[PDB]
Order: structure tokens, then C-alpha cells, then sequence
């Protein structure tokens, strides 16, 4: 067994900055360490082998260093092509164990979310289910709290949220929060509010709708 | 033309069996070292197995969690490597990659996986398949979309007006629900001066269940 730790886990940086990535080993792998980049929905592709050597075609912005048990991956002046996930892999001896990987994100300026809310559809309200969707679009950073208020009673245990990957056009995020409910419970209540709290907004915004209005 | 093409994935019962095939062309296959790697959203990349050609040494290596259950095979006249998986568990769910290493000899200086395959998805689960129920999300700038609810397994593919909408379209990743079924939401952001007059059609397609349903979204 030859564990391998990789640090950090998540990292954000702007275009043009320099970023260092660390891959620690539980043994002196000598220098048979390989770094990969994986973009969303594609297969990994090598960036560095033998700790320092760059294969054909990989830009010289990338540079690896280190020996023994500490090793580093380095990127001078991040151009926008470089924001996926980075895995280290040792080739000292089988098994060829992989590192945990580090996800790398672009860091732009703060951008407040636009908030939409959607009541259930009568088509959906023919089958006994009721889902209320709150939409957030083109905001940054990605940390955003969405709280559901049913008759102004704070809601818990019935919300499910999902975030999109960093957008390629403008490096913003999007979020849907879906309040799942039973039909009988949905018809019982009236005011369905979605309250969004985000860095980019000064005051927590609320979007609501009356079931009867 | 150096390419690896995987196949054989899909949904399978726990304790079931599945044979992943990996065809290759563009390079002489009968001396390359082939490796299987899998990827799940939790553990990331994980090496699974390796098979070498013409090596009196072990020649076949396995990760510790898959010895006994898995077996890697090779046939040189077919230029392909195989992964027979047995006693499959939910662990074993993930995207499986075929890849060639740069090692020709026992210890060839210069080690790395230089060519990868697109990957083949493997889903290990006891839940039966199910087509999605597509519900509408009705309304300076407006927003509207669809609720692709209760389908299994992944993936479902969503397009708008048949590949006709590009900017502003956001299809969120599928989330598993308490019932054990997936839903998904695709939303499009349109200028407010185009609602109703232009028809927005929602192209849902779930090939695991042979479903092809389109629903109009109307304000
Ligand atoms: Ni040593
Ligand atoms: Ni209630």
C-alpha cells in the first residue's frame, strides 16, 4: 500500500495568476510521478511525467518539481484553458495509485443572482406530486443559501438543490432548488416564498407566489 | 488515429456480471500495455487493472479491491482488451476508461497513460428502468424550462427546439431523490420580448428506457 494525499482539494484563482498544487506521498516514489488534467465530460490528458518533464504539445506554463515525497505542480499565468481537475499518479510500482485530485475554478468578480420561482403545473398536479422550483442564474461566488418559506414557516428536510459547473461564457454559476411536496400538502398552503442570501446582494431577496392568486 | 473505444457498459443487477470491451487501432496492439481506470463522483480516478504482453513476469496486475471478482483478458488478433466483472457491487458504479501506458519493457523510463478512451458508464443497481415524466416550468429577461422527473438510470439528454437553443440554456446535473429516482431541470433564459409568439419545445430523450417525449412550455 502506498497512499497519496493531494493538496489543496478546491482552489480558485483569476486569469493570469500563478497556482501551486501539492501531491504528497507516503513513500519516496523517487521521481515517477505523473500529473493529469481532466475537464468536465472528457478523459484525462497528461500534463507532466517524471515530476518535471512536459510531453509534446503541453504549454510551458506548466512546470513540475520536487523529489522524494513532496512534489508540486505549477502554472505561471493561468490562461482560461486550464480549469478542470488535476490528478497526480505515481508509477514507482504497481498498483498505480491515483491522487484525490484538486478541482480548479476561475475567480471573477462578484455577481448577484437573478431569482425566479415556478409553481407546480396542473399536469404535475394530476398525479399526486408537487414540485416548486427556485432558479438562480449567473452569480458568483457559488456559495448561496436558499431557504423555503411555506406560510412564512421556515422549511427543512424537503428541499433538494443542484449547482451547475463553472460556465464557459462568463464563469458564473446557476442553481435550482426544488421544493418537493405532496399534493394534499400543497393545496393546504398559499404563500410559497424562496429567500436567497448571496454575497452579491446587499439584502436577502425573496420571490413568492400565491397558489390561489 | 491512435484511439481506444470502450463498450459493454450499462445497467446491471448487484452480484451480476458484465464484460467491458476495448477496441484499438492506429498502433500495433500486440505489445502495448493496457490499463483499466474507473471514475465515480466520490473517489475520483482509481486504477483497476493492467495487462502486459509477452512478459514472463506476472503480466497481470489488479487493484486490491477487485482481485478475485474481476479478470482482465487480451486477444491479440482482435486488438482488444477485456474486463470481465463478476459479483458486481454498488461500489463498482462509475465511468470505466481504457488506456495505454508508455511502458514497453519491465521498467521503461517514462511512465504515463498517454492515450485514453471516451469511457463507458457502468451502473450497478437493483432498481428497474423508468422513463421520465416531463413537466413544464412556465413563466427585460424571462426564464422558462422543464422538470424531467422520476427516471432511472442515467443519463437523460435534453435539447430545446431540437438543438436550436444555445445561449442561456442551463441543464442542471441530475440529483437522486428519496424515492431512489432521478429528476433534472433544464432552463432557458430568453429576452422578455419573445414569450409565446415563439414556441419553445423541450426535447427529452431517455435511451435506457427508449423514451422520446417533447412537451411545449407555454406561459
Ligand atoms: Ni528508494
Ligand atoms: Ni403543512
Amino acid at each position: 500500500d502506498i497512499q497519496m494525499t493531494q493538496s489543496p482539494t478546491s482552489l480558485s484563482a483569476s486569469v493570469g495568476e500563478t497556482v501551486t498544487i501539492t501531491c504528497r506521498t507516503s513513500e519516496n516514489i523517487h521521481n515517477f510521478l505523473t500529473w493529469y488534467q481532466q475537464k468536465q465530460g472528457k478523459s484525462p490528458q497528461v500534463l507532466v511525467y517524471n515530476a518535471k518533464t512536459l510531453p509534446d504539445g503541453v504549454p510551458s506554463r506548466f512546470s513540475g518539481s520536487g523529489s522524494g515525497t513532496q512534489y508540486s505542480l505549477k502554472i505561471n499565468s493561468l490562461q482560461p484553458e486550464d480549469f478542470g481537475t488535476y490528478y497526480c499518479q505515481h508509477f514507482w510500482s504497481s498498483p498505480w495509485t491515483f491522487g484525490g485530485g484538486t478541482k480548479l475554478e476561475i475567480k471573477r468578480t462578484v455577481a448577484a443572482p437573478s431569482v425566479f420561482i415556478f409553481p407546480p403545473s396542473d399536469e404535475q398536479l394530476k398525479s399526486g406530486t408537487a414540485s416548486v422550483v427556485c432558479l438562480l442564474n449567473n452569480f458568483y461566488p457559488r456559495e448561496a443559501k436558499v431557504q423555503w418559506k411555506v406560510d412564512n414557516a421556515l422549511q427543512s428536510g424537503n428541499s433538494q438543490e443542484s449547482v451547475t459547473e463553472q460556465d464557459s461564457k462568463d464563469s458564473t454559476y446557476s442553481l435550482s432548488s426544488t421544493l418537493t411536496l405532496s399534493k394534499a400538502d400543497y393545496e393546504k398552503h398559499k404563500v410559497y416564498a424562496c429567500e436567497v442570501t448571496h454575497q452579491g446582494l446587499s439584502s436577502p431577496v425573496t420571490k413568492s407566489f400565491n397558489r390561489g392568486e | 488515429e491512435v484511439k481506444l473505444e470502450e463498450s459493454g457498459g450499462g445497467l446491471v443487477q448487484p452480484g451480476g456480471s458484465m464484460k467491458l470491451s476495448c477496441a484499438a487501432s492506429g498502433f500495433t496492439f500486440s505489445d502495448a500495455w493496457m490499463n483499466w481506470v474507473r471514475q465515480s463522483p466520490e473517489k475520483g480516478l482509481e486504477w483497476v487493472a493492467e495487462i502486459r504482453s509477452k512478459v514472463i513476469n506476472p503480466a497481470i496486475y489488479y487493484a486490491e479491491s477487485v482481485k478475485e471478482r474481476f479478470t482482465i483478458l487480451r486477444d491479440d488478433s482482435k486488438s482488444s482488451v477485456y474486463l470481465q466483472m463478476n459479483s458486481l457491487r454498488a461500489e463498482d458504479t462509475g465511468i470505466y476508461y481504457c488506456s495505454r501506458s508508455t511502458m514497453i519493457t519491465t521498467r521503461d523510463p517514462s511512465r504515463y497513460f498517454d492515450v485514453w478512451g471516451a469511457g463507458t458508464t457502468v451502473t450497478v443497481s437493483s432498481a428497474s428502468t423508468k422513463g421520465p415524466s416531463v413537466f413544464p416550468l412556465a413563466p427585460g429577461t424571462a426564464a422558462l424550462g422543464c422538470l424531467v422527473k422520476d427516471y432511472f438510470p442515467e443519463p437523460v439528454t435534453v435539447s430545446w427546439n431540437s438543438g436550436a437553443l444555445t445561449s442561456g440554456v442551463h441543464t442542471f446535473p441530475a440529483v437522486l431523490q428519496s424515492s431512489g429516482l432521478y429528476s433534472l431541470s433544464s432552463v432557458v433564459t430568453v429576452p422578455s420580448s419573445s414569450l409565446g409568439t415563439q414556441t419553445y419545445i423541450c426535447n427529452v430523450n431517455h435511451k435506457p428506457s427508449n423514451t422520446k417525449v417533447d412537451k411545449k412550455v407555454e406561459p
